[PDB]
């Protein structure tokens, strides 16, 4: 789910939620799928 | 502001002046023209009665409440959208848009010929009486206390009967608690402070606010998760 | 080395205003609503206590760790570098 | 007086 | 706070006064005036006692508690969402959202037409009988003998029976433990510091604490080791 | 502190005060309420008795002890956790974390519904007597003679019976030496600065002391060899 | 050579304040709250003593012996440039 | 301090202020509190007698000494490890399921310490007394001199109160007070040529030592010696 | 004395700031959401 | 007086 661009806010910090607004929940950004789809990319074409 | 308006009657600030042997002389026909002057020039919001009402336009005018002090917004009664004050030299008058009004006594000028308007305007809290309500907060009642003093020690100074050190020493601990009570009614709440944040914290700005009676001014603004 | 240090002294939050509550909504608008009028500005404002209860600035606990820090940095770059030359192995005899 |  | 507010009655303080034989003619009715004027002037949220009221509103529009001064929050009965403020001009009134609340008189102007709502208000402490109950603590007493000494000494010097001199230091000896007495009140204990410690420090910002009672609010921010 | 606290009675300070002629006037009933502003308005923590003492949380409430004047801290009996400071304006008030406390009068107003909890607190040393006990050091024995010299000789101001050079002089000496006992009482010992030396000089930095009791605090963090 | 030396006076810790612990929550937030309405600065504010012990900030120990480091470092650089010359044996004839 | 503490009765400070013929009504008694007044305002640490006493601790408590003012350290008897300051506020007080560093706190006649039953070494300062249980003060004529002035500046503050001293009397002697004040800190702390020296092994290291109060601070100014590779 | 001298004022308000302070932060974003999809500026001529 |  960090690669298809889910954030679980509980894994990252104690909790102390389930409704989807920034205010109280966090933006992901995805800064590893451009790493990873370099190598998924090279592989191919080795 | 902080603390709630408690209202108590006009002669509480007699209690407390009549406490000064030379402030004796004192009626409620001075207190009640001194703190008219005093309400006035402070100017705070929230001494003043929020009211609302209907009026209908005849042609370009309406009747004004007989009440009124202020007026907050004037909307129209059915869209909702609210009048800008009106820049117009030339309203009602004929040669050979979004809407506006103006008011100078008792009367509004519209830029509307027949309608209905709500007008949000300020009033006095008066009594059984028809007399003003005062708060009861002691900051409020202190330099209004302070602003008769100095309003009563001027006559007594222009006469030759009090020193200058003594009127010099009244208008002194009066302009300390003339800008404390500023601070006191003006300076938001833990909730008042909530509906700034809320309106100075904007990803997206939100500029027509005075379209709707600024009723989403202090709305939390969220944006989705992706 | 820890960061520099500020002197904040509390005299101008408002009435009615816990020191929490008044940092929360400080860190989150950066806009602190101050009072000038308070009872305890009574002396710097009428001119029975000394004018600097008013101004000059918050004051910082501030010591310069950072420039120690760089001088010992800049001593050890000196001495793994002639410690390169007296064995004649240099940088480029490395890479 | 003032100024302290 | 450092110290804690333990109470002693009003005449504590004639105790103190009455040391001075040029403030020999001070009452209790004289010290009950110029105490709730002093309170109220410091403003410090130490003195007054927090009470918690569950009330019902009708039309938009709640009955307030006798002893209320100043409102921290109002919230939701039945959902726990606190009440911003209400920015609209134009509350109850139809034409042809977030919760809000204003309160003027003891009527509390509230945007949801018919719910109960939690109050947590700030009154005053009092005693057996119905007179306000101050703190023992020997700097908040220092300077409120200094306050009512610097009240009667004011109408003295306008009288005419007190040098300047005498005032002048009054002014200045008061001038001083008024800043003392805010900053003894005002400056976190060893304890309200980890309410601001672990809300200054945080990584993840928590930027809604508003819709809680501010529970969370010094609660600390842990974060996972990966 | 440097020095140690020896104590000696209330006496002592009219062995030296009564030196002057003066001030011959003066009581053992005048010293009393003259040491009580004085260890009040200087607030240094070395002349509290520093004692600890269990309570039973009853229903989120539990009595305090009747010589308390400042809380250190407040722990959980089983656990060790210390409360930190209520932060929530609706504790113990229902609806249709980490613990926390507040403290107000003889009342504790915990989050936990029945629980114990150890409080750490300062009270004042007392006597054979019911009476303060004061440090023999005469850095503290002069300024607190200075302190009852400067309030007496305010009210012989006041009066006229003492020129205002003298009152000027006085204040000027007590000045110096309440500034300088306050830092006798404050300024680290060797002893206490390795507790300030380990705290400081940290690679690994030591952010959550107040979970323990402060008691880790001086501890000298050491790093292995590799 | 040791860091500069931070000249710390602690007249405005607030009461009841340990030292120990006013400093490390100073540590923490960077933000050292302070108390200028102490009795101890009665002195400055009531008039009755020099207004330089409320005011002027902080002193500093400071010995500029990381100048005198750089100017032993350059005189080190020159020699070794002049016995690479006296000897014919270059620093590019030894790289 | 440069020179010795040699030590005078208090008969030698009424030598002094009595050829002074306005001080003339000083006693042993006025001057006993005086000089208390003094020494301890000054707080020069060379006036106090150095004194090593081994108490017990009973239950994290031990009974202090009768003549002490200030300790420099406290160590453990069997150890050798001095103990630093108890920053706890929960000392010997056990949580409920009755459950690391040697620590101290004294206030009165008590010390409170964090180990429970152990012997301790505390090397502490008190006033060196006479054949009477008198202070015996200084012999330092700067010392001798500013004490002087000191029982002269608290004696005319009384004549000025009175009104029996003109004000450029009280400011004059308060203005020699107060350079024989400074001139008095400055001799009694300044150090020796022998205590220079123990500054510059202190200062001079090219590798720190920060560990001196472990020890009983015995290792503070000794040379560090570097091996010639 | 003031009256026949102190120059004229500036109505002045500093929106070079701010406008400048926009342009920074979209050639962030445009530069961030470039290394998303993988496509440079060199990727794109 | 002030200024000492």
């Amino acid at each position: 789910d960090l690669l298809n661009g889910r954030l679980h806010m509980s894994d990252l910090e104690l909790v102390l939620i389930k409704a989807a607004y920034i205010p109280d929940r966090l933006q992901h950004y995805p800064i590893m799928n451009s790493k990873l789809n370099v190598l998924r990319g090279e592989e191919s074409k080795r | 502001m902080v603390n709630n308006i408690n209202w108590v009657k006009l002669p509480v600030i007699l209690d407390r002046l009549l406490r000064h042997p030379l402030l004796t002389d004192l009626n409620l026909e001075t207190a009640i023209q001194y703190t008219l002057d005093f309400i006035s020039a402070m100017g705070l919001p929230n001494v003043y009665v929020d009211k609302i009402e209907t009026i209908d336009i005849k042609e370009y005018r309406g009747e004004l409440p007989c009440d009124l002090i202020s007026i907050n917004q004037v909307r129209l009664h059915k869209n909702g959208i609210a009048l800008r004050a009106m820049t117009d030299n030339f309203n009602a008058y004929p040669t050979h848009g979004e809407p506006s009004f103006k008011t100078q006594g008792r009367v509004i000028f519209t830029s509307i010929k027949h309608e209905k308007v709500d007008i949000s305007y300020k009033a006095i809290m008066l009594d059984d009486e028809g007399l003003p309500l005062i708060p009861d907060n002691p900051i409020f009642l202190k330099t209004l206390e302070l602003y008769i003093k100095k309003e009563w020690f001027t006559i007594l100074f222009d006469m030759g009967k009090i020193s200058p050190a003594v009127l010099n020493n009244t208008q002194q601990e009066y302009a300390f608690k003339a800008g404390q009570c500023n601070n006191e009614f003006v300076i938001p709440s833990v909730s008042e402070m909530e509906a700034i944040t809320n309106m100075w914290n904007q990803l997206i700005p939100r500029v027509t606010e005075f379209r709707r009676g600024f009723k989403n001014l202090g709305d939390k603004e969220y944006i989705r998760v992706h | 080395n820890w960061g520099s240090i500020l002197e904040l002294d509390l005299s101008k939050v408002p009435k009615g205003w816990d020191v929490g509550k008044w940092m929360y909504y400080a860190r989150v608008n950066h806009i602190a609503v101050i009072d000038s009028f308070k009872e305890g500005t009574i002396g710097a404002s009428t001119g029975k206590l000394a004018g600097a209860l008013n101004n000059a600035g918050k004051g910082m606990i501030e010591t310069n760790i950072g420039n120690y820090i760089q001088q010992q940095i800049n001593l050890l770059e000196f001495i793994k570098m002639e410690m390169a030359d007296v064995a004649g192995i240099s940088k480029q005899r490395e890479g | 007086t003032s100024l302290p």
